[PDB]
């Protein structure tokens, strides 16, 4: 995660192990620029995800006519005008929880009960 | 006069059509009449 | 419960600042000088060739009767220069590239010795890119390496 | 459940009841759909898909 690019080379910095100072540096297999490892974690794989559950929530989601309105009150705004929609993770196993969006604070909440 | 628009099938994705004006625009029965649903939209 | 075609009865029986003048700039200059544009695409905050090097060098680097394809001049011209514009030392480097996206709606008002401007639309616009900053290549071996 | 409600209320007069009873023509589903309700339309064993984006 969090790729790093070079400068004056701009390619992406692979990690090159420093054993002597004994830490991780990021090389640049084209121009020899280097720097540290801002964190020893290198790679993630992320089988079961929980992102895209709010894909493209723009400040205009309130301006889309086709989205179903709903009346519940935002925990923050305590306003009762909010559009909502299922989780945008277009995949089969996906749950059927609801993401609301208050038209006032643009705060996102959920209809959940298992985990908020 | 901007009273009626042509709508293709792609554009149709982003509109919300009412079925008939009366039964659907104003906000808020014969049992022989068929059963419809509301202007909740 | 019926269809009433007699409705045509009722419907028949119902109805400070710096202001600067700009003039017909000489053309013979323009008949030989062509004023293009240029952009460096290295993000290098200023990247002026003032600091590039010296000297700087901007330049480019039997049968019977027959019928040929037909094509307008400009494309015939534009095509017939496939030598791009370059800058070098004798070793930092840049290479040019035609842009053509917005060659038209751009007249220029360069701050001359005075604040005024002769009137100058841009001829062309060029995207200038660096090169050989790390100067590595296996032009021959690339195929060899990419097929190991 | 709605079909059984209609079939039951038909009296022996009812001519289509008399054709079901004689086994002659028609059946329960038929009378259920004519008089009671037509029930769930379906395409490939599934309810109607979201042909438009996220709506039917
Ligand atoms: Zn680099
Ligand atoms: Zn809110």
């Amino acid at each position: 995660t969090t790729f790093r690019f070079c400068r004056d080379c701009n390619n992406m910095l692979y990690p090159r192990e420093d054993k002597e100072n004994n830490r991780l540096l990021f090389e640049c297999r084209t121009c020899s620029y280097v720097e540290e490892a801002g964190s020893p974690l290198v790679y993630r794989h992320e089988l079961i995800t929980n992102i895209g559950e709010t894909a493209g929530v723009v400040q205009d989601i309130g301006s889309d006519p086709t989205l179903p309105r709903s009346d519940r009150e935002c925990p923050k705004c305590h306003s009762r005008e909010n559009v909502f929609f299922q989780s945008q993770q277009r995949r089969k196993d996906t749950s059927m929880v609801l993401f609301f969006v208050c038209l006032s604070c643009s705060h996102i909440f959920t209809s959940d009960q298992k985990n908020k | 006069e901007g009273l009626v628009e042509y709508i293709d099938a792609e554009e149709e994705e982003s509109i919300l059509i009412a079925m008939q004006p009366e039964d659907l625009e104003p906000a808020e029965v014969d049992p022989a009449k068929r059963i419809r649903v509301s202007h909740h939209a | 419960f019926i269809k009433r075609d007699r409705m045509r009865r009722n419907f028949l029986r119902m109805r400070e600042y710096n202001e600067f003048p700009l003039r017909a700039i000489p053309k013979e200059d323009l008949e030989n000088m062509r004023t293009h544009l240029l952009k460096f695409q290295s993000k290098k905050k200023i990247n002026p060739v003032t600091d590039f090097h010296l000297p700087v060098r901007l330049h480019r680097k039997r049968k019977t009767r027959q019928l040929k394809v037909l094509d307008e001049n400009a494309k015939k011209l534009r095509f017939e220069e496939f030598y791009p514009w370059v800058m070098e030392d004798f070793y930092n480097t840049w290479v040019g590239s035609y842009e053509a996206g917005n060659s038209d709606s751009y007249v220029l008002l360069s701050v001359e010795d005075d604040g005024s401007f002769t009137m100058i639309p841009a001829d062309k616009v060029y995207k200038f890119t660096a090169r050989n900053k790390y100067a590595t290549l296996t032009i021959d071996e690339a195929e060899k390496r990419m097929d190991k | 459940k709605a079909g059984r409600l209609a079939e039951v209320n038909l009296k022996d007069l009812n001519n289509v009841k008399q054709m079901v009873m004689a086994g002659s023509k028609g059946s329960f589903i038929n009378i259920a759909q004519m008089s009671a309700c037509v029930g769930q339309q379906s395409v490939e064993g599934k309810r109607i898909a979201f042909g438009f984006v996220d709506r039917t």
